Protein backbone atom coordinates (compact mmCIF):
# COMPACT_ATOMS: atom_id res chain seq x y z
CA UNK A 1 0.00 0.00 0.00
CA UNK A 2 1.42 3.38 -1.24
CA UNK A 3 0.90 6.80 -0.14
CA UNK A 4 1.45 10.37 -1.43
CA UNK A 5 1.73 13.06 1.01
CA UNK A 6 0.28 16.70 0.41
CA UNK A 7 2.86 19.56 1.20
CA UNK A 8 -0.31 21.41 2.53
CA UNK A 9 -3.66 22.39 1.09
CA UNK A 10 -4.16 26.03 1.45
CA UNK A 11 -6.77 26.80 -0.98
CA UNK A 12 -10.21 25.17 -0.69
CA UNK A 13 -10.70 21.62 -2.99
CA UNK A 14 -12.38 18.95 -4.01
CA UNK A 15 -10.09 16.29 -4.12
CA UNK A 16 -10.78 12.95 -6.14
CA UNK A 17 -8.97 9.92 -5.86
CA UNK A 18 -10.37 7.37 -8.31
CA UNK A 19 -13.93 7.29 -7.49
CA UNK A 20 -13.52 8.84 -4.35
CA UNK A 21 -13.88 12.61 -3.06
CA UNK A 22 -13.21 14.73 -0.44
CA UNK A 23 -13.68 18.16 0.71
CA UNK A 24 -10.95 20.06 2.12
CA UNK A 25 -11.51 23.06 3.90
CA UNK A 26 -8.84 26.40 2.95
CA UNK A 27 -5.43 25.73 5.56
CA UNK A 28 -7.03 22.52 6.93
CA UNK A 29 -4.32 20.55 8.11
CA UNK A 30 -4.72 17.87 5.12
CA UNK A 31 -1.25 15.89 4.17
CA UNK A 32 -2.16 13.43 1.70
CA UNK A 33 -4.04 10.04 0.89
CA UNK A 34 -2.53 6.58 2.45
CA UNK A 35 -3.31 2.88 1.54
CA UNK A 36 -3.32 3.64 -2.11
CA UNK A 37 -3.48 -0.42 -3.98
CA UNK A 38 -0.65 -1.04 -5.34
CA UNK A 39 -1.03 -2.55 -8.93
CA UNK A 40 -3.29 -0.21 -10.89
CA UNK A 41 -2.58 3.26 -12.40
CA UNK A 42 -4.54 5.74 -10.03
CA UNK A 43 -5.54 9.60 -10.79
CA UNK A 44 -6.08 11.97 -8.36
CA UNK A 45 -8.01 15.20 -8.95
CA UNK A 46 -8.85 18.58 -8.18
CA UNK A 47 -12.00 20.85 -8.36
CA UNK A 48 -11.12 24.25 -6.49
CA UNK A 49 -14.38 25.96 -4.16
CA UNK A 50 -13.58 29.28 -6.01
CA UNK A 51 -13.97 28.51 -9.42
CA UNK A 52 -15.07 24.82 -10.66
CA UNK A 53 -13.90 25.84 -14.34
CA UNK A 54 -10.75 23.08 -15.12
CA UNK A 55 -11.35 20.20 -12.94
CA UNK A 56 -7.76 18.73 -13.20
CA UNK A 57 -5.79 16.21 -12.45
CA UNK A 58 -2.84 13.51 -12.27
CA UNK A 59 -2.75 9.96 -13.37
CA UNK A 60 -0.33 8.16 -11.64
CA UNK A 61 1.01 4.15 -10.91
CA UNK A 62 3.12 4.27 -6.70
CA UNK A 63 5.52 1.80 -8.83
CA UNK A 64 7.15 3.79 -10.81
CA UNK A 65 8.38 6.44 -8.17
CA UNK A 66 7.56 8.54 -4.57
CA UNK A 67 5.22 11.05 -5.44
CA UNK A 68 3.97 14.33 -3.73
CA UNK A 69 0.99 16.87 -4.31
CA UNK A 70 1.89 20.67 -2.99
CA UNK A 71 0.28 23.49 -4.21
CA UNK A 72 1.49 26.30 -6.60
CA UNK A 73 0.63 29.92 -5.50
CA UNK A 74 2.02 31.03 -8.76
CA UNK A 75 0.46 28.99 -11.15
CA UNK A 76 -2.77 28.82 -9.04
CA UNK A 77 -2.36 24.97 -9.13
CA UNK A 78 -1.86 21.49 -7.23
CA UNK A 79 0.96 20.36 -8.72
CA UNK A 80 1.86 16.19 -8.47
CA UNK A 81 5.85 16.55 -8.21
CA UNK A 82 8.13 12.93 -8.12
CA UNK A 83 10.62 12.84 -4.82
CA UNK A 84 14.00 11.05 -6.05
CA UNK A 85 15.48 10.81 -2.50
CA UNK A 86 13.55 7.92 -0.77
CA UNK A 87 14.71 8.77 2.52
CA UNK A 88 13.45 12.18 2.71
CA UNK A 89 9.97 10.82 1.39
CA UNK A 90 9.38 8.17 3.75
CA UNK A 91 10.36 10.58 6.71
CA UNK A 92 7.59 12.56 5.22
CA UNK A 93 5.14 9.94 5.18
CA UNK A 94 5.93 7.96 8.31
CA UNK A 95 5.80 11.46 10.32
CA UNK A 96 2.15 12.61 8.53
CA UNK A 97 0.85 9.00 8.89
CA UNK A 98 1.52 9.53 12.95
CA UNK A 99 0.01 12.59 13.25
CA UNK A 100 -2.92 10.77 11.74
CA UNK A 101 -3.11 13.75 8.64
CA UNK A 102 -4.09 11.45 5.93
CA UNK A 103 -7.45 10.11 4.63
CA UNK A 104 -7.05 6.56 3.67
CA UNK A 105 -8.28 5.03 0.05
CA UNK A 106 -11.21 3.75 1.06
CA UNK A 107 -11.38 1.21 -0.71
CA UNK A 108 -14.16 -1.90 0.32
CA UNK A 109 -12.84 -5.29 0.34
CA UNK A 110 -15.93 -7.01 -2.03
CA UNK A 111 -15.53 -4.19 -4.10
CA UNK A 112 -13.79 -4.53 -7.65
CA UNK A 113 -15.14 -1.14 -9.00
CA UNK A 114 -11.39 0.25 -9.64
CA UNK A 115 -9.67 -3.19 -11.22
CA UNK A 116 -12.53 -3.30 -13.68
CA UNK A 117 -12.62 0.07 -14.88
CA UNK A 118 -8.35 0.06 -15.30
CA UNK A 119 -7.92 -4.03 -16.06
CA UNK A 120 -6.16 -2.50 -19.50
CA UNK A 121 -5.08 0.91 -18.78
CA UNK A 122 -1.09 0.88 -17.93
CA UNK A 123 1.08 3.87 -17.12
CA UNK A 124 3.02 3.54 -20.21
CA UNK A 125 0.30 4.12 -22.72
CA UNK A 126 -1.08 7.13 -20.47
CA UNK A 127 2.36 8.63 -21.17
CA UNK A 128 2.25 8.02 -24.95
CA UNK A 129 -1.16 9.77 -24.82
CA UNK A 130 -0.12 12.22 -22.31
CA UNK A 131 3.35 13.41 -24.07
CA UNK A 132 5.11 15.24 -21.10
CA UNK A 133 8.29 13.04 -20.99
CA UNK A 134 10.28 14.68 -18.27
CA UNK A 135 7.81 13.51 -15.51
CA UNK A 136 6.61 9.75 -14.47
CA UNK A 137 2.94 11.10 -14.19
CA UNK A 138 0.49 12.45 -16.45
CA UNK A 139 -1.80 15.73 -16.55
CA UNK A 140 -4.97 16.21 -17.55
CA UNK A 141 -7.78 18.62 -17.33
CA UNK A 142 -11.11 19.96 -19.07
CA UNK A 143 -9.90 22.05 -21.58
CA UNK A 144 -7.49 20.24 -23.23
CA UNK A 145 -8.26 19.27 -26.51
CA UNK A 146 -7.85 16.17 -28.38
CA UNK A 147 -5.07 15.68 -31.77
CA UNK A 148 -8.40 15.21 -34.18
CA UNK A 149 -10.10 17.93 -32.82
CA UNK A 150 -7.40 20.28 -33.34
CA UNK A 151 -7.46 19.28 -36.82
CA UNK A 152 -10.57 20.29 -37.35
CA UNK A 153 -4.38 24.66 -31.18
CA UNK A 154 -1.27 24.02 -28.86
CA UNK A 155 0.45 20.43 -29.59
CA UNK A 156 1.89 19.85 -26.46
CA UNK A 157 -1.05 20.11 -24.32
CA UNK A 158 -2.57 17.39 -26.85
CA UNK A 159 -4.57 14.36 -25.77
CA UNK A 160 -2.95 11.84 -29.04
CA UNK A 161 -5.73 9.84 -28.75
CA UNK A 162 -5.58 7.46 -31.85
CA UNK A 163 -7.75 9.03 -35.01
CA UNK A 164 -10.90 7.00 -35.71
CA UNK A 165 -12.40 8.15 -38.50
CA UNK A 166 -15.07 6.45 -40.35
CA UNK A 167 -15.14 8.37 -43.62
CA UNK A 168 -11.09 8.25 -44.55
CA UNK A 169 -9.18 6.68 -46.81
CA UNK A 170 -7.50 5.03 -43.87
CA UNK A 171 -10.97 3.56 -43.14
CA UNK A 172 -12.28 2.93 -46.46
CA UNK A 173 -10.18 0.65 -48.80
CA UNK A 174 -10.16 1.74 -52.83
CA UNK A 175 -13.20 -0.80 -54.23
CA UNK A 176 -14.62 -1.65 -51.06
CA UNK A 177 -16.22 1.64 -50.17
CA UNK A 178 -19.98 0.24 -49.80
CA UNK A 179 -18.48 -2.76 -47.97
CA UNK A 180 -15.80 -1.03 -45.57
CA UNK A 181 -18.32 1.90 -44.62
CA UNK A 182 -21.55 -0.61 -43.64
CA UNK A 183 -19.13 -3.22 -42.32
CA UNK A 184 -16.11 -1.53 -40.55
CA UNK A 185 -14.64 -4.98 -39.48
CA UNK A 186 -11.04 -4.26 -41.82
CA UNK A 187 -10.49 -0.83 -40.01
CA UNK A 188 -11.06 -2.75 -37.07
CA UNK A 189 -9.16 -5.67 -37.44
CA UNK A 190 -6.58 -5.20 -40.34
CA UNK A 191 -5.90 -1.31 -39.81
CA UNK A 192 -6.57 -0.77 -35.97
CA UNK A 193 -6.37 -3.91 -34.34
CA UNK A 194 -3.14 -5.48 -36.08
CA UNK A 195 -1.81 -2.87 -37.51
CA UNK A 196 -2.33 0.63 -34.68
CA UNK A 197 -2.79 -0.95 -31.36
CA UNK A 198 -1.54 -4.16 -31.82
CA UNK A 199 -3.70 -6.18 -29.61
CA UNK A 200 -7.20 -6.08 -28.06
CA UNK A 201 -5.63 -4.92 -24.87
CA UNK A 202 -3.80 -2.02 -25.46
CA UNK A 203 -7.40 -0.74 -27.54
CA UNK A 204 -9.54 -1.25 -24.78
CA UNK A 205 -6.47 0.47 -22.54
CA UNK A 206 -7.06 3.65 -24.51
CA UNK A 207 -10.86 3.53 -24.81
CA UNK A 208 -11.41 2.87 -21.03
CA UNK A 209 -8.83 6.16 -20.50
CA UNK A 210 -10.80 8.14 -22.69
CA UNK A 211 -14.32 7.28 -20.76
CA UNK A 212 -12.12 8.18 -17.28
CA UNK A 213 -10.93 11.60 -18.69
CA UNK A 214 -14.24 11.96 -19.92
CA UNK A 215 -15.88 11.02 -16.37
CA UNK A 216 -13.43 12.73 -14.32
CA UNK A 217 -12.51 16.15 -16.06
CA UNK A 218 -15.61 16.88 -18.53
CA UNK A 219 -13.13 16.44 -20.85
CA UNK A 220 -15.34 16.40 -24.54
CA UNK A 221 -12.67 14.83 -26.94
CA UNK A 222 -12.07 12.56 -24.47
CA UNK A 223 -15.82 11.25 -24.93
CA UNK A 224 -15.81 11.84 -28.02
CA UNK A 225 -13.00 9.28 -28.71
CA UNK A 226 -14.81 6.86 -25.61
CA UNK A 227 -17.81 6.58 -28.03
CA UNK A 228 -16.03 6.09 -31.69
CA UNK A 229 -14.38 3.55 -30.09
CA UNK A 230 -17.53 2.00 -29.28
CA UNK A 231 -18.86 2.98 -32.12
CA UNK A 232 -16.14 1.15 -34.56
CA UNK A 233 -16.74 -2.30 -32.43
CA UNK A 234 -20.44 -2.30 -32.68
CA UNK A 235 -20.21 -1.59 -36.81
CA UNK A 236 -17.90 -4.33 -37.48
CA UNK A 237 -19.74 -7.68 -38.27
CA UNK A 238 -16.57 -9.46 -37.71
CA UNK A 239 -15.12 -8.82 -34.11
CA UNK A 240 -13.55 -11.87 -32.08
CA UNK A 241 -15.52 -13.36 -29.16
CA UNK A 242 -13.49 -12.32 -26.81
CA UNK A 243 -13.73 -8.81 -27.17
CA UNK A 244 -17.69 -8.77 -27.47
CA UNK A 245 -17.59 -10.58 -23.85
CA UNK A 246 -14.59 -7.91 -22.56
CA UNK A 247 -16.14 -5.24 -24.18
CA UNK A 248 -19.73 -5.82 -22.39
CA UNK A 249 -18.37 -5.89 -19.19
CA UNK A 250 -15.44 -2.97 -19.58
CA UNK A 251 -19.04 -1.24 -20.37
CA UNK A 252 -21.39 -2.34 -17.95
CA UNK A 253 -18.79 -0.88 -15.12
CA UNK A 254 -18.56 2.40 -17.20
CA UNK A 255 -22.38 2.05 -17.24
CA UNK A 256 -22.60 1.66 -13.84
CA UNK A 257 -19.96 4.05 -12.21
CA UNK A 258 -21.65 7.51 -14.15
CA UNK A 259 -23.14 9.88 -12.03
CA UNK A 260 -26.88 9.57 -12.73
CA UNK A 261 -26.83 13.48 -13.21
CA UNK A 262 -24.24 13.41 -15.94
CA UNK A 263 -25.67 10.99 -18.45
CA UNK A 264 -27.27 14.11 -20.26
CA UNK A 265 -23.75 15.35 -21.13
CA UNK A 266 -21.51 12.13 -20.97
CA UNK A 267 -23.65 9.42 -23.09
CA UNK A 268 -24.35 10.00 -27.07
CA UNK A 269 -27.83 8.74 -28.07
CA UNK A 270 -27.23 8.07 -31.42
CA UNK A 271 -23.90 5.93 -30.61
CA UNK A 272 -26.09 4.08 -27.81
CA UNK A 273 -29.09 3.43 -29.60
CA UNK A 274 -27.46 2.64 -32.76
CA UNK A 275 -24.89 -0.19 -31.05
CA UNK A 276 -27.46 -1.36 -28.63
CA UNK A 277 -30.31 -1.90 -30.98
CA UNK A 278 -29.14 -1.73 -34.90
CA UNK A 279 -25.29 -2.68 -34.62
CA UNK A 280 -24.15 -5.97 -35.64
CA UNK A 281 -23.36 -6.28 -32.44
CA UNK A 282 -27.20 -5.48 -31.40
CA UNK A 283 -27.01 -8.55 -29.11
CA UNK A 284 -23.48 -9.24 -27.52
CA UNK A 285 -23.90 -6.58 -24.82
CA UNK A 286 -26.48 -8.55 -23.05
CA UNK A 287 -24.66 -7.09 -19.58
CA UNK A 288 -24.57 -2.90 -20.80
CA UNK A 289 -27.91 -3.36 -22.66
CA UNK A 290 -29.49 -4.44 -18.88
CA UNK A 291 -27.84 -1.83 -17.45
CA UNK A 292 -28.52 1.12 -19.59
CA UNK A 293 -32.09 -0.09 -19.89
CA UNK A 294 -32.45 0.12 -16.37
CA UNK A 295 -30.49 2.78 -15.52
CA UNK A 296 -31.04 5.75 -18.43
CA UNK A 297 -34.35 4.20 -20.20
CA UNK A 298 -34.97 7.80 -21.31
CA UNK A 299 -31.78 8.23 -23.44
CA UNK A 300 -33.13 5.34 -25.67
CA UNK B 1 -23.57 23.72 -47.20
CA UNK B 2 -27.28 23.19 -48.44
CA UNK B 3 -28.61 25.21 -52.17
CA UNK B 4 -31.83 26.69 -51.30
CA UNK B 5 -33.44 29.74 -52.84
CA UNK B 6 -31.05 32.15 -51.01
CA UNK B 7 -28.02 31.06 -52.95
CA UNK B 8 -30.06 29.78 -56.51
CA UNK B 9 -27.91 32.52 -58.62
CA UNK B 10 -24.99 30.49 -57.78
CA UNK B 11 -25.78 27.50 -59.93
CA UNK B 12 -25.29 29.90 -62.86
CA UNK B 13 -21.75 31.14 -61.56
CA UNK B 14 -18.69 29.75 -63.63
CA UNK B 15 -17.60 27.74 -60.96
CA UNK B 16 -18.36 24.34 -62.43
CA UNK B 17 -20.87 22.08 -60.77
CA UNK B 18 -22.76 18.94 -61.87
CA UNK B 19 -26.58 18.01 -60.03
CA UNK B 20 -27.00 14.22 -59.39
CA UNK B 21 -30.09 12.68 -59.14
CA UNK B 22 -30.34 8.95 -58.45
CA UNK B 23 -34.53 8.55 -58.17
CA UNK B 24 -34.16 6.19 -61.55
CA UNK B 25 -31.79 4.61 -60.90
CA UNK B 26 -33.52 1.64 -59.39
CA UNK B 27 -36.68 0.77 -61.49
CA UNK B 28 -39.07 -2.21 -60.72
CA UNK B 29 -42.58 -2.70 -61.48
CA UNK B 30 -44.65 -4.96 -58.74
CA UNK B 31 -46.11 -7.97 -59.60
CA UNK B 32 -48.33 -11.10 -58.31
CA UNK B 33 -46.24 -14.67 -58.17
CA UNK B 34 -48.24 -17.76 -59.40
CA UNK B 35 -48.62 -18.82 -55.74
CA UNK B 36 -50.21 -15.31 -55.30
CA UNK B 37 -47.27 -13.50 -53.38
CA UNK B 38 -45.58 -10.12 -54.73
CA UNK B 39 -42.50 -10.04 -56.56
CA UNK B 40 -40.66 -7.12 -57.99
CA UNK B 41 -39.01 -7.08 -61.76
CA UNK B 42 -36.13 -4.54 -62.18
CA UNK B 43 -36.09 -2.17 -65.33
CA UNK B 44 -33.23 -0.39 -66.66
CA UNK B 45 -32.44 2.95 -65.21
CA UNK B 46 -30.41 5.59 -65.19
CA UNK B 47 -28.16 8.31 -63.43
CA UNK B 48 -29.37 11.88 -64.07
CA UNK B 49 -25.94 13.94 -63.91
CA UNK B 50 -26.65 17.50 -65.06
CA UNK B 51 -24.15 20.98 -65.34
CA UNK B 52 -27.18 23.71 -64.81
CA UNK B 53 -25.02 26.16 -66.31
CA UNK B 54 -24.06 24.51 -69.78
CA UNK B 55 -27.24 22.09 -69.94
CA UNK B 56 -24.39 19.08 -70.47
CA UNK B 57 -26.31 16.06 -68.81
CA UNK B 58 -24.56 12.87 -68.33
CA UNK B 59 -27.27 9.88 -68.76
CA UNK B 60 -25.67 7.00 -67.14
CA UNK B 61 -27.50 3.78 -68.20
CA UNK B 62 -27.69 1.15 -65.45
CA UNK B 63 -28.45 -2.20 -67.00
CA UNK B 64 -30.82 -4.74 -65.28
CA UNK B 65 -27.56 -6.72 -65.38
CA UNK B 66 -25.92 -4.85 -62.04
CA UNK B 67 -28.56 -5.80 -60.14
CA UNK B 68 -28.37 -9.83 -60.47
CA UNK B 69 -27.55 -11.50 -57.30
CA UNK B 70 -27.64 -8.56 -55.18
CA UNK B 71 -29.35 -7.91 -51.83
CA UNK B 72 -30.55 -4.78 -50.57
CA UNK B 73 -30.95 -3.59 -53.90
CA UNK B 74 -32.24 0.62 -52.94
CA UNK B 75 -29.71 0.75 -50.82
CA UNK B 76 -27.15 -0.41 -52.87
CA UNK B 77 -28.46 1.90 -56.08
CA UNK B 78 -27.10 4.89 -53.82
CA UNK B 79 -23.56 3.37 -53.68
CA UNK B 80 -23.49 2.50 -57.28
CA UNK B 81 -24.68 5.97 -58.18
CA UNK B 82 -21.98 7.28 -56.06
CA UNK B 83 -19.20 4.38 -57.61
CA UNK B 84 -20.30 6.01 -61.42
CA UNK B 85 -20.64 9.76 -60.51
CA UNK B 86 -17.00 9.05 -59.03
CA UNK B 87 -16.13 7.41 -62.03
CA UNK B 88 -17.57 10.29 -64.26
CA UNK B 89 -15.18 13.02 -62.49
CA UNK B 90 -12.23 10.64 -62.69
CA UNK B 91 -12.77 11.03 -66.17
CA UNK B 92 -13.08 13.92 -66.87
CA UNK B 93 -9.99 16.55 -67.30
CA UNK B 94 -8.87 17.71 -64.69
CA UNK B 95 -10.28 21.71 -65.93
CA UNK B 96 -13.88 20.61 -66.52
CA UNK B 97 -14.01 18.13 -63.00
CA UNK B 98 -16.53 19.89 -60.76
CA UNK B 99 -15.86 21.76 -57.60
CA UNK B 100 -19.08 21.49 -56.04
CA UNK B 101 -21.55 18.18 -56.93
CA UNK B 102 -25.32 18.69 -55.18
CA UNK B 103 -27.64 15.63 -54.41
CA UNK B 104 -30.75 16.00 -54.46
CA UNK B 105 -31.36 13.42 -52.02
CA UNK B 106 -29.79 13.57 -48.69
CA UNK B 107 -29.26 9.86 -48.61
CA UNK B 108 -26.31 10.30 -51.45
CA UNK B 109 -24.36 12.33 -49.19
CA UNK B 110 -22.42 9.70 -47.77
CA UNK B 111 -21.94 7.17 -50.86
CA UNK B 112 -21.12 10.10 -52.47
CA UNK B 113 -18.50 11.67 -49.83
CA UNK B 114 -16.97 7.89 -49.36
CA UNK B 115 -17.20 7.57 -53.06
CA UNK B 116 -14.97 10.80 -53.90
CA UNK B 117 -12.44 10.97 -50.44
CA UNK B 118 -10.05 11.13 -53.31
CA UNK B 119 -11.20 14.41 -54.13
CA UNK B 120 -10.97 16.12 -51.33
CA UNK B 121 -11.32 19.48 -52.92
CA UNK B 122 -14.99 18.60 -54.24
CA UNK B 123 -17.45 19.72 -51.89
CA UNK B 124 -20.60 17.36 -51.63
CA UNK B 125 -23.76 19.44 -51.15
CA UNK B 126 -27.25 18.29 -50.50
CA UNK B 127 -30.20 20.81 -51.10
CA UNK B 128 -33.67 22.34 -49.75
CA UNK B 129 -34.94 22.76 -53.56
CA UNK B 130 -37.53 20.00 -54.18
CA UNK B 131 -36.11 19.65 -58.08
CA UNK B 132 -38.30 17.82 -60.62
CA UNK B 133 -35.67 15.49 -61.97
CA UNK B 134 -37.39 11.97 -61.13
CA UNK B 135 -39.68 13.28 -64.46
CA UNK B 136 -36.48 13.03 -66.67
CA UNK B 137 -37.77 9.80 -67.75
CA UNK B 138 -40.97 11.89 -69.42
CA UNK B 139 -38.84 13.21 -71.84
CA UNK B 140 -39.74 10.72 -74.83
CA UNK B 141 -35.67 10.28 -76.20
CA UNK B 142 -34.27 9.64 -72.81
CA UNK B 143 -37.01 7.19 -71.69
CA UNK B 144 -36.01 5.38 -74.96
CA UNK B 145 -32.31 5.22 -74.87
CA UNK B 146 -32.63 3.61 -71.31
CA UNK B 147 -35.15 1.58 -71.96
CA UNK B 148 -33.35 0.08 -75.37
CA UNK B 149 -29.97 -0.05 -73.30
CA UNK B 150 -28.66 -4.12 -73.59
CA UNK B 151 -25.68 -3.15 -71.76
CA UNK B 152 -24.17 -0.12 -69.00
CA UNK B 153 -23.54 2.77 -71.53
CA UNK B 154 -23.54 6.35 -70.90
CA UNK B 155 -25.17 8.59 -73.40
CA UNK B 156 -24.31 12.78 -73.68
CA UNK B 157 -27.22 15.18 -74.23
CA UNK B 158 -27.37 19.01 -73.71
CA UNK B 159 -31.10 19.04 -71.71
CA UNK B 160 -31.45 22.94 -72.62
CA UNK B 161 -31.20 22.10 -76.83
CA UNK B 162 -29.82 25.36 -78.47
CA UNK B 163 -31.59 27.79 -76.01
CA UNK B 164 -28.78 29.43 -74.67
CA UNK B 165 -28.08 30.98 -78.07
CA UNK B 166 -31.13 33.02 -77.60
CA UNK B 167 -31.55 32.36 -73.21
CA UNK B 168 -29.51 33.06 -70.01
CA UNK B 169 -28.59 29.98 -68.02
CA UNK B 170 -30.89 31.20 -65.10
CA UNK B 171 -33.94 30.91 -67.66
CA UNK B 172 -32.97 27.80 -69.20
CA UNK B 173 -32.83 26.35 -65.68
CA UNK B 174 -36.38 27.78 -65.05
CA UNK B 175 -37.80 26.63 -68.06
CA UNK B 176 -36.37 23.32 -67.67
CA UNK B 177 -37.47 22.64 -63.74
CA UNK B 178 -41.15 23.98 -65.48
CA UNK B 179 -41.29 21.96 -67.74
CA UNK B 180 -39.97 18.55 -65.40
CA UNK B 181 -42.32 19.90 -63.03
CA UNK B 182 -45.77 20.05 -65.17
CA UNK B 183 -44.51 16.53 -66.29
CA UNK B 184 -44.00 15.35 -62.95
CA UNK B 185 -47.95 16.50 -62.05
CA UNK B 186 -49.82 15.50 -64.78
CA UNK B 187 -48.01 13.77 -67.71
CA UNK B 188 -50.20 13.15 -70.56
CA UNK B 189 -51.18 16.98 -70.19
CA UNK B 190 -48.07 17.63 -69.93
CA UNK B 191 -47.30 16.40 -73.43
CA UNK B 192 -50.29 17.51 -74.87
CA UNK B 193 -49.14 20.86 -74.72
CA UNK B 194 -45.75 20.04 -75.77
CA UNK B 195 -46.68 18.35 -79.14
CA UNK B 196 -50.68 19.76 -79.64
CA UNK B 197 -49.68 21.67 -82.80
CA UNK B 198 -47.99 19.47 -85.67
CA UNK B 199 -46.60 22.05 -87.05
CA UNK B 200 -43.50 22.66 -84.35
CA UNK B 201 -41.41 19.73 -84.57
CA UNK B 202 -38.32 17.98 -82.85
CA UNK B 203 -35.07 18.48 -84.43
CA UNK B 204 -33.59 15.19 -84.48
CA UNK B 205 -30.40 16.37 -82.18
CA UNK B 206 -33.05 18.17 -79.62
CA UNK B 207 -35.11 17.08 -77.01
CA UNK B 208 -37.87 19.36 -77.17
CA UNK B 209 -39.62 21.16 -79.84
CA UNK B 210 -38.50 24.23 -81.79
CA UNK B 211 -40.55 26.87 -80.66
CA UNK B 212 -39.91 30.52 -80.98
CA UNK B 213 -39.49 32.86 -78.50
CA UNK B 214 -43.61 33.97 -78.58
CA UNK B 215 -44.18 30.41 -78.49
CA UNK B 216 -42.24 29.52 -75.11
CA UNK B 217 -43.98 31.98 -73.53
CA UNK B 218 -47.38 30.65 -74.40
CA UNK B 219 -46.01 27.14 -73.49
CA UNK B 220 -44.52 28.32 -70.34
CA UNK B 221 -47.83 29.93 -69.52
CA UNK B 222 -49.74 26.51 -70.07
CA UNK B 223 -47.50 24.56 -67.76
CA UNK B 224 -48.21 27.38 -65.38
CA UNK B 225 -52.12 26.99 -65.56
CA UNK B 226 -51.70 22.66 -65.51
CA UNK B 227 -49.28 23.49 -62.39
CA UNK B 228 -52.01 25.15 -60.52
CA UNK B 229 -54.78 23.15 -61.80
CA UNK B 230 -53.50 19.88 -60.73
CA UNK B 231 -52.96 21.74 -57.89
CA UNK B 232 -56.19 22.52 -57.04
CA UNK B 233 -57.76 19.13 -58.96
CA UNK B 234 -55.45 17.38 -56.12
CA UNK B 235 -56.23 20.10 -52.93
CA UNK B 236 -59.69 20.92 -54.18
CA UNK B 237 -59.88 24.74 -54.72
C1 LIG C 1 12.26 21.32 -3.05
O1 LIG C 1 11.69 20.67 -1.95
C2 LIG C 1 11.22 19.39 -2.23
C3 LIG C 1 10.74 18.95 -0.86
O2 LIG C 1 10.27 17.63 -1.09
C4 LIG C 1 9.09 17.36 -0.48
C5 LIG C 1 8.25 18.39 -0.20
C6 LIG C 1 7.06 18.07 0.33
C7 LIG C 1 6.66 16.80 0.55
BR1 LIG C 1 4.87 16.51 1.14
C8 LIG C 1 7.45 15.73 0.33
C9 LIG C 1 8.69 16.05 -0.17
N1 LIG C 1 9.64 15.01 -0.22
O3 LIG C 1 9.26 13.88 -0.36
O4 LIG C 1 10.77 15.33 -0.09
Amino acid sequence: MNTVPFTSAPIEVTIGIDQYSFNVKENQPFHGIKDIPIGHVHVIHFQHADNSSMRYGYWFDCRMGNFYIQYDPKDGLYKMMEERDGAKFENIVHNFKERQMMVSYPKIDEDDTWYNLTEFVQMDKIRKIVRKDENQFSYVDSSMTTVQENELSDPAHSLNYTVINFKSREAIRPGHEMEDFLDKSYYLNTVMLQGIFKNSSNYFGELQFAFLNAMFFGNYGSSLQWHAMIELICSSATVPKHMLDKLDEILYYQIKTLPEQYSDILLNERVWNICLYSSFQKNSLHNTEKIMENKYPELL
Amino acid sequence: GAMNSSNYAELFNNDIKLFVDDTNVYRVTVHKTFEGNVATKAINGCIFTLNPKTGHLFLKIIHTSVWAGQKRLSQLAKWKTAEEVSALVRSLPKEEQPKQIIVTRKAMLDPLEVHMLDFPNIAIRPTELRLPFSAAMSIDKLSDVVMKATEPQMVLFNIYDDWLDRISSYTAFSRLTLLLRALKTNEESAKMILLSDPTITIKSYHLWPSFTDEQWITIESQMRDLILTEYGRKYNV
